[PDB]
């Protein structure tokens, strides 16, 4: 029949404006989440020019430091950094089937993975399946703030002092291009007293420089460029006095690196 | 239909039934490809009401007790506006869908919910 | 003329108007900032902070991190903080009531440390909230 | 469609409808929009709230018709 | 428009008239997101060689001097040619939008700018 | 489709045009989800650079037919 042609292409055309309306609105999203993360930019240089300036004044090999200090490997806590929702794309199967390779690599070494999942479809996923431990279930949220970091960091930062855990790891995606984003694993615990960030496999970059990741138009098309700029640390005043004691003062501020770090791995998930 | 003749009050009740239900015949299209996820609180709103709605126009007939299975239900006008602007004020948002389903009154549909519950219990 | 102040948060920068004067806890317990100071480098305890400018003083609890005080400036670094005015004070107390609530039952090496930490993160909330 | 188009409104119609023209234009690009409207700008989303505005306007009962300054 | 019907030099600039002018309609939905700004230095340009172009095809006729006063310019096939490789190539690119709007020769265009930059002067 | 396919061909256009056929059916391939992938390894990207030079030698000017041994 004609009429039932012309509702289907009737309803093809709205789907594809309702699509496009859509598509639209997520690049408006990617670009606020930029913009977010340009924010949080004065904490993290700062962060990283004072925990700098703790190590190069400490120079200490009597100070140790519990988030930083290393115990055997025992076990291996994985948190899980997924998106809310679904219809997009393959990135959370991606992330779940990435996060599967890890929790066989530990099987291989047998070091007892446990899975804290943030997000819903990371959730929905280790409900369903439950041949895994969970430490915990967390909601995921757009707009992500650091009260929504802190109870991830209050559940890592606990959870990992105490010496059930160690080498807390976490994966999600580092948001590297719109056509692809693969997932990449770090390793959050224990925080490198250098400070260095560095991943599962091996390489870590220098905390002072990172990039930030801003999204252009290259040619005709919407693309995204990271692009690292390095923070320098300027140095410590020669007469600067130390309040508590070098390690004590030090011992403050790492988790406020955990939790600044924790925030990012968040943010540019989403 | 028109507010001299059947007025203002039922004139109101049925124009607002099918504003309820030509938003939900748009959204069809959007929510199957999109997921009911998609839609804003309003849309979903609307939508779980014109669910509710639709299924509430049914009725089990006197003559199709043998279709049906169950007694046919006759229901006043009265019954009906009363029924219908209780689903659109929302004040019956949180029953399931299938007690509105082949019930004749709107205290019919509250029954069948109650009975729901008492089965999904056990 | 006076040392001027910038309280910033992993995603927030939140106080970047300039003070004559604050007072902030820290793990030695107290400390109080006046114009012109020495340089200082103290890690602030979870808990309120006093500032005061001109007419007006008032207390944003904020949850520890790092505060180093140069020449004429500070900076401090802050996991969370919130204003002490912006919080409504009941619901804060509410809360204070329910972390009471979980730690006299939580138990276990890790998990008094999370109720522990909780607690004492929701008591210093009510505590800006009052003040 | 119309064909005379402006020829035939009055003068003072010509100016109001004008402007109305042009927003219900916007609007109607807008439509996939309205589902949306918290995630915008202001510029953009005062013209989903215009263009509302504007939709009721336009709505009138049976045998209720408005003389010319009414519609002005 | 063909280039062994039209000549090589005419085919090009058509051509490349075309791709800019749909460059420009594909950046409109990004221009809007982004902003002119954040566009590259590239698109900074073929959007606004675009808008130049667009305004240079717009044209004063001669029919239309009773209602809008402006005289028509009759515009050679040659003058066309010549204009538009003065705004795709570049050498026109300090001169504002509304000198290329309603002229009709490249020169009048030129001549329409030093005219609006003498009128701003004052 | 030509169903006389290369027993129309002549010995040197049958080895010579042996490699072409296959190099285009490997390139509707890659072209398609080249967008996809969108970091173009060597091994996708040379197929893929060789195939955008293949298309050009298909290319002619309007009515300057090539000899038999030019198309060789």
């Amino acid at each position: 029949n004609l009429r039932e042609l012309r509702d289907r292409i009737g309803s093809v055309k709205n789907t594809q404006k309702i699509t496009e309306a859509m598509k639209l609105v997520a690049a408006a999203k990617v670009r606020r989440a930029q913009e977010a993360v340009v924010n949080g930019r004065p904490f993290s240089e700062t962060l990283v020019e004072v925990l700098y300036n703790m190590n190069e004044q400490l120079q200490t090999e009597d100070v140790d430091v519990p988030l930083t200090k290393i115990r055997t490997v025992k076990k291996v806590a994985l948190m899980v950094v997924t998106g809310d929702r679904g219809l997009c794309g393959g990135f959370n199967n991606m992330l779940l089937k990435k996060a599967e390779s890890r929790i066989a690599e530990l099987k291989k070494l047998g070091v007892d993975y446990t899975i804290i999942s943030i997000g819903k479809k990371g959730n929905t996923y280790f409900i369903r399946r439950p041949e895994i431990p969970v430490d915990r279930y967390f909601d995921g949220t757009n707009l992500p703030t650091a009260k929504e970091a802190q109870a991830i960091a209050d559940d890592v930062f606990s959870l990992f002092v105490s010496e059930e855990v160690d080498k807390v790891e976490m994966l999600y995606t580092k948001f590297v291009s719109l056509v692809k984003s693969d997932p990449v694993i770090h390793t959050l615990l224990p925080l490198s007293p250098k400070g260095e960030i560095c991943d599962i496999n091996g390489k870590c970059v220098d905390a002072a420089e990172d990039e930030l990741f801003r999204l252009t138009t290259k040619e005709g098309k919407l693309t995204v460029e990271r692009d690292m700029i390095k923070t320098e640390t300027p140095a410590f005043s020669p007469i600067l006095e130390f309040e508590q004691d070098p390690a004590q003062i030090l011992d403050a501020l790492l988790p406020l690196y955990l939790n600044s770090q924790i925030l990012r791995a968040l943010q540019e998930s989403l | 239909l028109q507010p001299r003749i059947v007025g203002e009050e039922h004139y109101e009740i049925a124009q607002r039934v099918k504003e309820t239900l030509q938003r939900y015949k748009e959204l069809q299209d959007i929510i199957a490809i999109l997921g009911l996820d998609e839609l804003s609180e309003e849309d979903r709103l609307t939508v779980a009401r014109a669910r509710k709605i639709e299924r509430f126009l049914s009725q089990p007939f006197f003559v199709a007790e043998v279709f049906t299975g169950s007694p046919g239900k006759y229901v006043g006008l009265a019954e009906t506006i009363r029924g219908f602007q209780l689903i659109l004020s929302g004040e019956l948002d949180s029953l399931p869908e299938q007690a509105f389903y082949l019930v004749g009154n709107i205290d019919e549909a509250t029954a069948k919910a109650m009975n729901l519950e008492m089965e999904s219990k056990l | 003329m006076t040392l001027n102040l910038c309280v910033l948060t992993p995603n927030r920068s939140i106080w970047n108007s300039e003070v004559k004067e604050i007072i902030l806890s820290t793990n030695s317990g107290q400390i109080g900032v006046l114009p012109n100071h020495a340089p200082t480098a103290t890690a602030v305890d979870i808990g309120i902070l006093r500032i005061r400018l001109n007419d007006q003083w008032l207390t944003l609890a904020l949850m520890g991190g790092f505060a180093r005080i140069g020449n004429n400036e500070i900076t401090i670094l802050v996991n969370d903080a919130e204003r002490g005015s912006d919080i409504d004070p009941q619901e804060a107390q509410q809360t204070l009531e329910i972390a009471e609530a979980n730690l006299r039952k939580a138990e276990g090496k890790r998990q008094k440390i999370e109720a522990n930490l909780a607690l004492r993160r929701a008591r210093t909330r009510v505590e800006a909230s009052n003040t | 469609v119309s064909r005379v188009g402006s020829a035939a409104q009055i003068k003072a119609m010509k100016k109001v409808a004008g402007k109305l023209k042009l927003e219900l234009a916007q609007f109607a690009e807008l439509e996939a929009f309205a589902q949306f409207a918290s995630d915008l700008d202001k510029a953009t989303q005062n013209q989903l709230a215009r263009g509302q505005r504007l939709r009721e306007l336009l709505k009138q009962p049976q045998s209720a018709p408005l003389t010319v300054e009414e519609q002005v």
